[PDB]
């Protein structure tokens, strides 16, 4: 109904030009702890969250694949 | 005198009984000992007349 | 060894051997027509 | 030891609520909802779920499945509840008697 | 016919002797219906008093 | 105390210190069909969740080895 | 191609067909408790139900088979219901396991008629009030009923299963068939394909009590 849109209006939108900072400051971070080899401290807990997250922008992309092919099940041609 | 203080530790004992739904099979066989399955007249499953079942 | 056959044999011994008894003999007959359908093919 | 009251509050009849208030703190509400679309759509878009005559076979039984779940479904759950009330009022009543005939010798 | 080959035979029925004759049965024979708590409240051996 | 539950116990020497004896498969099996029993089914008042989640599983077990037959059916080919 | 879905499963290269044949009796939860949940309080009702209909019209001594034929039906309805969920492989379409579910205890039954019984086992051929001059023909039809009775129970469950099977399979096939023409009747086969759904958990049922009950009355004419 609407609240999809309810909860999609504060979660679901692209981010806006005043947060993309955050996120290069957020990318910084995570591949500093590579780097530095600090993902240790990570618990499994936290490493299946992130790894589900990761999965979900992933299945992002392919969502755009098939909005780019104009069509879902394989190529259509 | 000895019958009837029999009788009030039995019934001590009825009144005492844990609650149903926390009493196993065994539990009920204890304190109700009708109600347990002849499996010397029944040796095999279910242990009873179909009938009674 | 130990609370195997605890749990699946003195259960189950009143009949394997009592009860089946009979049920043993067929399945030796079972077996011995599947081993002359899988012997012949 | 007696049993709880309650399951463990699954949704859909397939996914337990344990996941949604897992995903919450990073990806919110709809962040279950959008990753499940997603690998449905990555699944019937890579051919991972071929689209064949089971398909409708699963369809038809899965609609037969919910439809007799929900039609069903109180009448068993009523059903349960009365057998195991019927058998607790047996039990309690047949301990009340056993007192009275003690009490009565 | 895929029932017909016969190289696959024993596969199907090994496991099903387990679970028709050993499984099943251990799970019917922990299925018990007790005997109904029927309480006599008539149960006296008694006698008349010392007379 | 490294028996530290997994989901709390970030090392990789945890998964050389369980049992992993066929004893200890099927305590571990048995425990997780326990927790699953206590959890959705061994409940007053339970739902019918607890059921079609399992069928939910057994569905995708059954797709799993149905695919090598399926992925000749696929309509494109990339 | 078409018979795909009775071809002996592998997974990863492993029998999976072991996995789902030991897989129904784990849907059946006993407990030692008194007053327990919903499935065991409804499972032991419909347990109490079934044996009293399969065993109230034995003897004692077919009486003691009530473990056996109690097993049979609850693993024969679990595993043909069980065959009607999508994709699955249902082990009751194959002649190896209904055989083997069959000539045991077919023979079990005429082996303990001929152990004891012996005289009643030799009559039950033969008709009580049958004419003389008849007495030789209906030995010989008689006789080959008794040696059909196994074959002709493990087939009338694999034929059944597996028909049932196919032809939801192939009414399937029709509606993605019929998906991109005309939707009416893509909707109107779809309607065929439910009822038939429904009538295949019925037969489900009906096959797992047939095998029993055909079971129990050769058990019955033998004690
Ligand atoms: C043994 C093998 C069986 C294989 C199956 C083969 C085919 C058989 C089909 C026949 C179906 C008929 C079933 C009817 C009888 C079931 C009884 C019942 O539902 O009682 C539940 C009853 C009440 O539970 P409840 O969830 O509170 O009641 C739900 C209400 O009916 C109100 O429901 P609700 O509206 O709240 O629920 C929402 C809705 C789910 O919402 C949806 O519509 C989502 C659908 C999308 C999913 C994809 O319903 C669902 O849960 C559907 C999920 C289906 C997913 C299946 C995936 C595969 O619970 C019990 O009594 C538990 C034990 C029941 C005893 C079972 C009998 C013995 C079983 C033997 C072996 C197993
Ligand atoms: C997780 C899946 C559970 C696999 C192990 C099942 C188990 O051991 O539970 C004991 C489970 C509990 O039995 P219960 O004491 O009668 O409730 O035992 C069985 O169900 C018999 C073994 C079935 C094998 C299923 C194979 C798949």
């Amino acid at each position: 109904l609407a609240t999809f849109w309810y909860y999609a209006k504060v979660e679901l939108v692209p981010p806006t030009p005043a947060e993309i900072p955050r996120a290069i400051q957020s990318l910084k971070k995570i591949v500093n702890s590579a780097q530095t080899g600090s993902f240790k401290q990570l618990t499994v807990k936290e490493a299946v969250l992130n790894g589900l997250v990761a999965t979900e922008v992933l299945m992002w992309f392919y969502v755009g694949e098939i909005i780019g092919k104009r069509g879902i099940i394989g190529y259509d041609v | 005198k000895a019958r009837i203080v029999e009788y009030e530790k039995e019934m001590e004992k009825m009144k005492n009984l844990i609650p149903f739904d926390q009493m196993t099979i065994e539990d009920l066989n204890e304190a109700f000992p009708e109600t347990k399955l002849d499996k010397k007249k029944y040796p095999y499953w279910p242990h009873q007349p179909i009938e009674n079942l | 060894l130990q609370s195997i056959i605890k749990n699946i044999w003195i259960p189950m011994k009143p009949y394997y051997t009592k009860v089946y008894q009979e049920i043993w003999i067929g399945m030796g007959l079972m077996g011995f027509i599947v081993y002359k359908i899988r012997a012949a093919d | 030891p007696p049993l709880p009251e309650y399951g463990g509050k699954v949704r859909y009849g397939l996914i337990p609520e344990e996941f949604f208030q897992f995903l919450y703190p990073k990806t919110g509400v709809t962040g279950p909802y959008v990753l499940g679309t997603g690998l449905i759509l990555y699944a019937l878009s890579k051919e991972i779920y071929v689209i064949s005559a089971e398909t409708f076979t699963a369809l038809s039984v899965l609609g037969v499945m919910v439809y007799g779940i929900k039609k069903y479904g109180p009448f068993v759950a009523d059903f349960a509840d009365k057998l195991n009330e019927q058998k607790l009022a047996q039990l309690e009543e047949a301990k009340q008697a056993s007192i009275q005939h003690i009490q009565n010798a | 016919m895929p029932q017909l080959n016969t190289t696959v035979w024993p596969t199907m029925i090994t496991p099903m002797l387990l679970t028709l004759f050993l499984i099943t049965q251990l799970k019917m024979l922990n299925t018990n219906y007790h005997l109904p708590p029927s309480p006599k409240p008539m149960k006296m051996k008694n006698y008349n008093k010392p007379w | 105390k490294k028996l530290l539950e997994v989901k709390l116990g970030e090392l990789p020497s945890w998964i050389l210190m369980r049992d992993f004896s066929p004893s200890g498969i099927f305590g571990a099996f048995q425990r997780g069909y326990y927790r699953y029993y206590n959890k959705y089914i061994n409940v007053k008042k339970g739902s019918i969740s607890g059921i079609t989640m399992v069928l939910a599983c057994y569905v995708l077990f059954s797709y799993s080895f149905s695919y090598k037959h399926l992925k000749h059916e696929r309509l494109r080919k990339y | 191609n078409l018979f795909a879905s009775f071809i002996a499963p592998t997974i990863l290269g492993l029998p999976a067909a072991v996995l789902i044949i030991l897989f129904p009796p784990l849907l059946i939860p006993t407990s030692k408790y008194l007053i327990n949940n919903r499935l065991i309080t409804t499972q032991q009702w419909l347990i109490k139900l079934t044996s009293k209909q399969m065993m109230t019209m034995h003897n004692t001594k077919g009486r003691t088979w009530s473990l056996m034929l109690v097993s049979l039906i609850i693993f024969i309805a679990t595993t043909n219901l069980l065959g009607l969920l999508p994709h699955s492989f249902t082990p009751t379409t194959q002649l190896s396991m209904n055989l083997a579910m069959a000539i045991p205890l077919w023979a079990g039954t005429v082996i303990m008629g001929f152990r004891s019984k012996i005289k009643n086992a030799l009559a039950h051929f033969l008709p009580q009030g049958t004419p003389t001059p008849l007495i030789p023909m209906l030995v010989i039809i008689e006789t080959i009923s008794l040696l059909i009775q196994p074959m002709a129970l493990a087939v009338r469950l694999t034929a059944n299963i597996t028909a049932g099977h196919l032809l939801m399979h192939l009414i399937g096939s029709a509606t993605l068939a019929m998906s991109t023409i005309n939707l009416p009747s893509t909707l109107i086969i779809f309607t065929i394909l439910i009822l038939l759904t429904i009538l295949e958990i019925a037969v489900a049922l009906i096959q797992a009590y047939v095998f029993t009950l055909l079971v129990s009355l050769y058990l019955h004419d033998n004690t």
